[PDB]
């Protein structure tokens, strides 16, 4: 299982206890689907947890009826109880549209993260593989980063 | 019935009393489904006791109208009165939905533990790894059943949680 | 000629031949000849089951208290008055669903046992236990159920009418200074010197 | 007929003779009687010894009557303390245990075999050891239980 993406120059095939059971190529495919999805989610999460600090919170309201603003909703884990409940419902609705529009069952493009984004791409298959591996590595880094950021927000009083 | 799941290393086919041991495969199917469901609900209850003590009660309200604020509610055989009646009704409604959405009855796959909940993702074409997971589910369910009864008694006699 | 085993001075009633409780062949009036035996058996089983649950409820109601708020009266007859309206509606809904989904809508004397293999009294609640066993043992279990059902029907009737005559709870039987039940009120043909 | 009870250190104990007249099914019926008396006597003796060491376990005995588990004394005193319903349930358990299987001659119930098993042999010759141990314990417990009966009757106390 060395040649199926990942397996970058740092370390080799990192599996201290996993995939050593029987291989089970389809289990690895499911875990790769989960890894790509978690990596994309965590990349978005890290970007949206660091951007309200690099750049000021969006100019607007986010809830004109409830008089909220993007600037008076605390960044980070304190925003779960501050963003309007209907706003969270709409965010989850967009996530559900992403997760249910195209099929994600086994043996499908949705099972390998292939939905059709196509914006960051190329035509040279070697470059395609390099960019896919870069996405996977950035996703793993973002997973660990966003978990660390969540715990920094929790243990401390606020973000960072 | 000595080749099924269950029977393990510490004790073999355990049957101090006369249950099973007379064929009655359908009765054994009923008892296995009962054991699996009881173990699952138990494991859940065991966690529902340990977690509010190891980590702490949830950060929320559970009743924004009544302002119960989660943490005000105690843990174990005392939340029965604190948690609002509609909250208990909703919990029992979710349990009833879990029961009735599947069709537990002779032969159909809901009578062996498969309730359509396909989390704890285990793959096809790899048995003797699914079977190990199912045996672990059974063993943890048995341990959790005895444990949750013990926790009930501990709370009742000691007058509070643990 | 042939006579009923239970009632030796009456003819042996037909339609009781192959049935769980038919060996005693007790049917003096003879509803067997008039009605479908499947419906009669289903009604007997349902009455027995309802009355067994009713007997344990009647006995255990003044014990196991009640819904947080309502006062399960010692005399179980007033529990209907003490019952919440929501509780009654939930009970009615549950009974309707249970008894209407059990027969797939064929819940009537003309249509219930008309499909084919509708076993009388077999709603599928744990029928697998009888799916094993050995004929005679399964019939013995069904006979146990039938006899307990009849016993509990008569017993629940007795409990209700004991609470009527005593005007009190079931268990404190024959209270102190009983000296017999009070004579029945309300008029009759013999009350106005018939 | 020197079996089962013949393991005794005394041996084929036949004072007043008895069973010398080829009474084979009388021997089997007396085996049934001895097994049942032994089991009930052991149950009784255990239920007399337990309420003093780790005494009456806490609880409640009669909802309407206000009888607790601590109210009912031990020994022959306790006869007239358990309510009528409680004694009815105890005797009903006795009747169900008696009537569950057929105890007529020749049946498995005609030798104490009711399927209880629990502490049963692995079919490696220890079945006779287990049967003889049960028989000896019951034989001893019968005289022990009668002696405790007499102690409670004469002294008056549970001991
Ligand atoms: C959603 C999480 C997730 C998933 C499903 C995968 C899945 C996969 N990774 Mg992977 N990875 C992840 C996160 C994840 N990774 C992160 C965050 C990193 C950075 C450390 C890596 C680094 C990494 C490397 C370097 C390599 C892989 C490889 C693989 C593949 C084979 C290994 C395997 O079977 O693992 C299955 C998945 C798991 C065992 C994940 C289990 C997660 C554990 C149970 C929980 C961890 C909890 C966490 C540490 C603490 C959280 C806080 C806690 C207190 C609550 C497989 C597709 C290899 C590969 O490309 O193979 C071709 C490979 O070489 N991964
Ligand atoms: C995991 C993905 C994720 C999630 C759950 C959120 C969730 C949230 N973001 Mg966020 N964000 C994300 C990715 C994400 N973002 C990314 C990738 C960026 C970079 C463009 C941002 C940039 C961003 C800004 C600048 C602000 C938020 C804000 C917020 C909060 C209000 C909702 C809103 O306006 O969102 C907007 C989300 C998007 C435009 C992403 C599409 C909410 C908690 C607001 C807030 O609460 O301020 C702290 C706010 O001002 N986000
Ligand atoms: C709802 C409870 C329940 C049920 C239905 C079953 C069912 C089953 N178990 Mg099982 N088991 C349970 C709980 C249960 N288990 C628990 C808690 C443990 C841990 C001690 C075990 C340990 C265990 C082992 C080690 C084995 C089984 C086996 C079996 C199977 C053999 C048939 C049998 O004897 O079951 C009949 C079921 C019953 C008789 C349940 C009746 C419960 C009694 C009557 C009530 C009292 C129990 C308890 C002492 C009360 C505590 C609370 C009290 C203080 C109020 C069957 C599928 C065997 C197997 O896998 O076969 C293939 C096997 O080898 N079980
Ligand atoms: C409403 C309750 C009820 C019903 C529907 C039945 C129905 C039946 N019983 Mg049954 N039974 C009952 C209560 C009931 N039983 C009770 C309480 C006892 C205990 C005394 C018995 C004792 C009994 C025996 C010993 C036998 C039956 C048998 C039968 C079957 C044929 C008898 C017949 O013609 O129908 C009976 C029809 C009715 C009861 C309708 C009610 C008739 C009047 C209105 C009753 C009111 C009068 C009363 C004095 C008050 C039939 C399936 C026989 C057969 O079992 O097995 C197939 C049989 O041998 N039953
Ligand atoms: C006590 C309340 C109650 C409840 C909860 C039910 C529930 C049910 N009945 Mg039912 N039923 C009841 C009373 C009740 N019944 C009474 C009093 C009678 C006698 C008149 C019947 C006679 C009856 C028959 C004859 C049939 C049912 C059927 C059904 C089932 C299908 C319902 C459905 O899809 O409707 C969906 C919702 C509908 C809302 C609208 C109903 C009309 C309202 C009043 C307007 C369902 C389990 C059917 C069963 O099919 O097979 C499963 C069937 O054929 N019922
Ligand atoms: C379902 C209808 C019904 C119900 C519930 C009752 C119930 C009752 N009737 Mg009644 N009755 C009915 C129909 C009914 N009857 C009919 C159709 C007639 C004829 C028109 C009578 C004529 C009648 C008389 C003349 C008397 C009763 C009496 C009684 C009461 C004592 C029981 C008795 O003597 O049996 C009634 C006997 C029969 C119904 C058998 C008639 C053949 C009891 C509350 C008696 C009473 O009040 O005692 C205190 C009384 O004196 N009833
Ligand atoms: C022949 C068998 C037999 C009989 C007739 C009784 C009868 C009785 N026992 Mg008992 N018991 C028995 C065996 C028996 N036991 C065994 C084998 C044990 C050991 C587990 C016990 C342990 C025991 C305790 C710990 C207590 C009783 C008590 C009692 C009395 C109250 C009823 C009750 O709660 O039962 C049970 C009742 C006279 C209670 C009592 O009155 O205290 C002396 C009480 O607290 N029993
Ligand atoms: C105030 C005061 O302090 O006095 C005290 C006194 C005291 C005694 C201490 C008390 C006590 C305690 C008790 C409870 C004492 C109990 C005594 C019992 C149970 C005696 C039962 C004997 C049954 C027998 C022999 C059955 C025998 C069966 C037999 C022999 C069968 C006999 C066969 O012939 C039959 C029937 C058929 C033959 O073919 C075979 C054989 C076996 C020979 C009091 C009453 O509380 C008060
Ligand atoms: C073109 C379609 C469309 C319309 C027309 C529309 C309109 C409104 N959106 Mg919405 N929206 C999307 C689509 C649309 N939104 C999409 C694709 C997303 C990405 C998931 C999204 C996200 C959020 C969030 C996070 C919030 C939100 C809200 C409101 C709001 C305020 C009402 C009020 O307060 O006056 C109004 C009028 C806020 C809210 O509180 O809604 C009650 C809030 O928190 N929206
Ligand atoms: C998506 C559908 C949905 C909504 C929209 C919703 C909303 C509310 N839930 Mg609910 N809920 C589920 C579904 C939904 N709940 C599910 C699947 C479960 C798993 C069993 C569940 C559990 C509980 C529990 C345990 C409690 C509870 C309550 C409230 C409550 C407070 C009202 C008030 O107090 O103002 C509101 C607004 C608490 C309560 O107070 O009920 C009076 C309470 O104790 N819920
Ligand atoms: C079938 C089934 C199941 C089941 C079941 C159930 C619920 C079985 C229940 C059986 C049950 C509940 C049987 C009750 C009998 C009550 C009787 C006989 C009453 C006697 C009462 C009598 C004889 C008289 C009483 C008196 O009161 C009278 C008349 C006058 C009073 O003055 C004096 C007294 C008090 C003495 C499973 C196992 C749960 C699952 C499976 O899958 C499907």
């Amino acid at each position: 299982f060395e040649s199926e993406l990942g397996a970058q120059a740092p370390l080799g095939f990192f599996d201290p206890l996993k995939l050593t059971g029987d291989g089970s190529v389809e289990a690895f495919k499911r875990r790769r689907q989960s890894e790509i999805k978690h990596g994309r989610i965590s990349m978005l999460a890290a970007m949206g947890y660091m951007t309200p600090e690099i750049t000021g919170k969006f100019p607007g309201y986010l809830s004109p009826s409830l008089n909220l603003k993007f600037a008076d909703v605390p960044n980070g884990l304190a925003a779960v109880s501050k963003v309007p409940a209907a706003g969270w419902a709409q965010i989850l609705g967009y996530m559900a549209y992403c997760e249910t529009s195209q099929d994600q069952s086994a043996g499908t493009p949705g099972a390998a993260g292939e939905f059709g984004f196509k914006v960051i791409t190329s035509d040279d298959d070697e470059v395609l593989k390099r960019k896919l591996a870069s996405e996977l590595a950035n996703g793993r880094l973002a997973m660990m980063a966003i978990i660390g950021m969540f715990y920094q927000d929790g243990l401390t009083g606020s973000a960072w | 019935f000595e080749n099924e799941r269950g029977v393990q290393a510490p004790v073999g086919y355990w049957d101090p009393l006369g249950f099973a041991r007379d064929g009655n495969v359908a009765l054994f199917k009923i008892r296995r489904a009962t054991e699996i469901k009881h173990g699952r609900i138990s494991m859940l209850a065991a966690m529902g006791y340990i977690t509010p003590e190891v980590t702490g009660k949830f950060p929320g309200y559970l009743s924004p109208s009544m302002g119960l604020k989660f943490a005000d509610i105690p843990n174990g055989l005392a939340a029965i009165s604190k948690v609002p009646g509609y909250g208990w009704a909703q919990i029992l409604g979710w349990m009833a939905f879990c029961e009735i959405s599947v069709d537990q009855s002779p032969g159909k796959p809901g009578a062996a533990g498969d309730m359509g909940f396909k989390a704890f993702k285990v793959t096809a074409d790899a048995p003797e790894t699914t079977e190990k997971k199912l045996a672990s589910e059974l063993a943890n369910g048995r341990l959790a059943m005895m444990a949750i009864i013990g926790m009930f008694f501990q709370d009742g006699l000691t007058g509070s949680a643990w | 000629k042939e006579t009923s085993a239970s009632v030796p001075f009456l003819p042996k009633p037909k339609n009781l031949a192959g049935w769980v409780g038919g060996e005693t062949e007790f049917d003096p009036i003879g509803f067997s000849n008039w009605f479908d035996m499947k419906w009669l058996r289903e009604a007997e089983l349902k009455h027995g089951r309802v009355c067994m649950m009713a007997t344990v409820g009647f006995v255990l109601q003044p014990y196991i208290g009640a819904y947080p708020g309502v006062e399960m009266p010692a005399d179980s007859l007033q529990a209907v008055y003490a019952a919440p309206s929501e509780a009654w509606f939930a009970f009615i809904f549950a009974a309707g669903y249970i008894e209407s989904s059990s027969y797939n809508g064929k819940i009537t004397q003309l249509n219930m046992f008309e499909d084919s293999d509708r076993v009388p009294g077999n709603l599928g609640w744990g029928s697998t236990r009888l799916e094993g066993m050995s004929k005679e043992e399964s019939e013995l279990m069904q006979l146990k159920e039938l006899k307990n059902g009849r016993l509990a029907m008569l017993a629940f009737s007795g409990m209700v009418h004991h609470n009527i005559v005593v005007k009190g709870a079931l268990f404190p039987l024959v209270p102190d200074g009983w000296t017999g039940p009070e004579p029945w009120a309300v008029g009759s043909i013999m009350n106005n010197m018939g």
